[PDB]
C-alpha cells in the first residue's frame, strides 16, 4: 500500500509527483 | 474534441476498469524507463559528451540520428548502440506491468515512443514502435533484414555490421538498426494498427509521458469519446481531457495499481 493525497474530482498525488504554479 | 467522462474519476473506478477491460492500449514515454539507469542520449551532459572526445565531427546529440551524417560516419551511432543494446538494462515495472497483461491477452497495444527496446526484453509482444527500435537491423541498400541477435557481435565488438548479401566492396552495404532516423517515415504496419486499434479499444493508458510529440501524441485524440483514459504521469497533461489523473513516479502508481489488483499483478512488487 501507497501514500497518495486525493484532490476531488479526479487527481492523486503520489511520491515523485511534479505539480507547479 | 474529447469532453472529460464524468462518471470515471476515482482510482477504484481505474481499478475497476483494469478489471473489467480487454481491449487495453497503452501509451508508454520515457517515464518507464527512467529507473533502469540508461543514460540520456538527447542532450548534454549525455552520451554525446563522451563521445564528442572520441568523434570531433559531431555537431549535436541529433546528429546521430540523421541519415546524412549516418552514411558518412555511421561509427558514433554504432557506439550509442552498444550502450543502450537490449539485454544491458532490466525493464521496469511499468514494463513487466505491459508483460503480464498481454500475457493475460489484455492487451491491445502497447504504443511507445522509446527506442530502448526494453518491451521486447520484457516479453511484451503487442508492441508498436514509433520511433523504431533495435529489434531489427536492416541493410541500407538491398533492404535486407536481421534479427536483434545478428549483428549483436560487430556492434560490441565495434566494428560497423555489414551485409551478406550486397558487395563486400560497397560502402553503404551496412546494417542499419531500424531506428526511425530524422526525416523518414513512420512504418506502415503502425497507421494499420492505429486506423482498426481505434475502433477496438476499450481502454486508453497513459504511462510516462508528455504527449507532446508525434505520432503518439495524436492517438487520445483519434479514439472514441466514450472510451476512458486514464493518465499515469508524474506531471498533468492541460492540452488533454484524461477521466483519472494518478500524478507521480510511474514505478510507484504502477505497484500501487498492482497491489489493487492482486493475483498474477501482486506478485510483480
Ligand atoms: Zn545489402
Amino acid at each position: 500500500g501507497s501514500q497518495y493525497l486525493f484532490l476531488p474530482p479526479n487527481r492523486y498525488i503520489f511520491h515523485g509527483a511534479e505539480v507547479y504554479s | 474534441m474529447r469532453k472529460k467522462r464524468k462518471d470515471i474519476n476515482t482510482i477504484e473506478d481505474a481499478v475497476k476498469l483494469l478489471q473489467e477491460c480487454k481491449k487495453i492500449i497503452v501509451l508508454t514515454g520515457a517515464g518507464v524507463s527512467v529507473s533502469c539507469g540508461i543514460p540520456d542520449f538527447r542532450s548534454r551532459d549525455g552520451i554525446y559528451a563522451r563521445l564528442a572526445v572520441d568523434f570531433p565531427d559531431l555537431p549535436d546529440p541529433q546528429a546521430m540520428f540523421d541519415i546524412e551524417y549516418f552514411r558518412k560516419d555511421p561509427r558514433p551511432f554504432f557506439k550509442f548502440a552498444k550502450e543502450i543494446y537490449p539485454g544491458q538494462f532490466q525493464p521496469s515495472l511499468c514494463h513487466k506491468f505491459i508483460a503480464l497483461s498481454d500475457k493475460e491477452g489484455k492487451l491491445l497495444r502497447n504504443y511507445t515512443q522509446n527506442i530502448d527496446t526494453l518491451e521486447q526484453v520484457a516479453g511484451i509482444q503487442r508492441i508498436i514502435q514509433c520511433h523504431g527500435s533495435f529489434a531489427t537491423a536492416s541493410c541500407l541498400i538491398c533492404k535486407y533484414k536481421v534479427d536483434c541477435e545478428a549483428v549483436r557481435g560487430d556492434i560490441f565488438n565495434q566494428v560497423v555490421p555489414r551485409c551478406p548479401r550486397c558487395p563486400a566492396d560497397e560502402p553503404l552495404a551496412i546494417m542499419k538498426p531500424e531506428i526511425v532516423f530524422f526525416g523518414e517515415n513512420l512504418p506502415e504496419q503502425f497507421h494499420r494498427a492505429m486506423k482498426y486499434d481505434k475502433d477496438e479499444v476499450d481502454l486508453l493508458i497513459v504511462i510516462g509521458s508528455s504527449l507532446k510529440v508525434r505520432p503518439v501524441a495524436l492517438i487520445p485524440s483519434s479514439i472514441p469519446h466514450e472510451v476512458p483514459q486514464i493518465l499515469i504521469n508524474r506531471e498533468p497533461l492541460p492540452h488533454l481531457h484524461f477521466d483519472v489523473e494518478l500524478l507521480g513516479d510511474c514505478d510507484v502508481i504502477i505497484n500501487e495499481l498492482c497491489h489493487r489488483l492482486g493475483g498474477e499483478y501482486a506478485k510483480l512488487c
